[PDB]
């Protein structure tokens, strides 16, 4: 009735393998069937395959046979799911299941990439300069690995009008932007900032947008 | 394999309102259906499960009746919180089968983007690339086509598409475009054209400038 | 929930 509590987030190495864990508490653990699922903005959401911990029996999904191994351990009522010779496309969230409770999640990432640090770009408007009453300024993050970025404008101070879109992979690694509309009065008369920072390789970055030309 | 027919795909609605989604089986699933909901990066959380039992911690407003090949699932009213994919699961046979998602959002009235073209900026031009931004930002509904024209022609690979989810206040959609080309390719060509096909209108919805400064 | 399979 209570929980499955799986492990972390992991970035494995094309060719390796790994070793997932779902570990049941609150109820009889060797009365229940534990499902492994695998979801993907491509293929969706697809079944590996199931446990019984009581029997100690297993069902596969017949794409997943040869690849992923299911085993349970009584002692500390945890399922194990073993992923072998990893590419791209088993990068995913995998999920173990009961039907009515899900643990959250764990994040695979197969990747040879390193960690390197993200180049930032001032985006300032096109020359010309629109006369409008608001103006559109951005900032541009390039090529970081690993994914989690954070960016703010005017540290935090600057809120509204503000887009930031998901990374996206290029080239093997992650690229962002974000945009801020503020009215016409307000820039360039005050300074604007998009502040960067990529935990992953400690980079701090603030780049300040001034008018082109 | 048995397949499980999710319809609609995605549906336009109004707080307060009465939503059904549904499932098709391809064959008898006998009830055993679990109905299940997931938030934008968020572990899904079961709703219905046997065709009809709420679970423990859901509100009321959810119902879910079926039997044999069709199943439903209705809420009652719907709520800020309802917002999110709908799946369906069966588990009377092996393999596991779930449905394609069914996506809810908020109705508006229908608004065209706000297109902002981008230049290269000199720090990046100054290590040997050039990226062309395109931002589109507040509009409905989601459908969106964007293309890029170097000097008249449309050019497909090396642009990046962006998406934002529907925005809490306003319900709008934003997205941005990014064109990476090189320096040297960037710096053989002129006029760089960004171009948004939407609902709002017939024509397209163009922005552009010229390297040499319009 | 079925559980024998």
């Amino acid at each position: 009735q209570d929980q499955l509590q799986q492990s972390g987030a992991e970035l494995v190495r094309p060719g390796a393998s790994v070793k997932l864990s779902c570990k049941a508490l609150g109820y009889i653990f060797t009365d229940y069937e534990i499902h492994w699922v695998k979801q993907t903005p491509v293929h969706g959401l697809e079944w590996i395959g199931g446990i019984h911990p009581g029997s100690s029996g297993t069902a596969y999904n017949q794409k997943f046979k040869g690849k992923a191994t299911l085993t349970a351990d009584k002692s500390s009522t945890t399922a194990f799911m073993e992923l072998s010779s990893l590419t791209s496309e088993d990068s995913a969230v995998y999920y173990c299941t009961r039907k009515d409770y899900w643990g959250q999640g764990t994040l695979v990432t197969v990747s040879a990439a390193k960690t390197t640090a993200p180049s930032v770009y001032p985006l300032v408007p096109v020359c010309g300069g629109t006369t409008g009453s608001s103006v559109t300024l951005g900032c541009l993050v390039k090529g970081y690995f690993p994914e989690p970025v954070t960016l703010t404008w005017n540290s935090g101070s600057l809120s509204s009008g503000v887009h930031t879109f998901p990374a996206l992979l290029q080239s093997g690694l992650y690229t962002l932007s974000s945009s801020v509309t503020v009215t016409s009065n307000t820039w360039p008369s005050q300074t604007i900032t998009c502040n960067v920072a990529h935990p992953a390789s400690s980079t701090k970055v603030d780049k300040k947008i001034e008018p082109r030309v | 394999d048995i397949k499980m027919t999710q319809s609609p795909s995605s549906m336009y609605t109004s707080l307060g309102e009465r939503v059904t989604i549904t499932c098709k089986a391809s064959q008898d699933i006998n009830s055993f259906l679990t109905w299940f909901l997931q938030k934008p990066g968020k572990s899904p959380k079961t709703l219905i499960y046997r065709a009809n039992r709420l679970m423990i911690g859901v509100p009321s407003r959810f119902s879910g009746s079926g039997s044999g090949q069709t199943y439903s699932l209705t809420i009652s009213s719907l709520e800020y919180e309802d917002m999110g994919i709908y799946y369906c699961l069966q588990y009377d046979d092996f393999p596991l089968t779930f449905g394609a998602g069914t996506k809810l959002d908020l109705k508006r009235a229908d608004a065209a983007p706000t297109v902002s073209i981008f230049p290269p900026s000199s720090e990046q031009l100054t290590s040997g690339g050039a990226s062309v931004v395109c931002f589109l930002n507040n509009f409905y509904p989601k459908e969106i086509n964007v293309k890029w024209k170097i000097d008249g022609s449309e050019r497909q690979n090396g642009v990046l598409d962006s998406w934002t989810e529907q925005d809490s206040k306003d319900s709008t959609y934003s997205m941005s475009s990014t064109l990476t080309l090189t320096k040297d390719e960037y710096e053989r060509h002129n006029s760089y054209t960004c171009e948004a096909t939407h609902k709002t209108s017939t024509s397209p919805i163009v922005k552009s400038f010229n390297r040499n400064e319009c | 929930l079925k559980g024998p399979l």
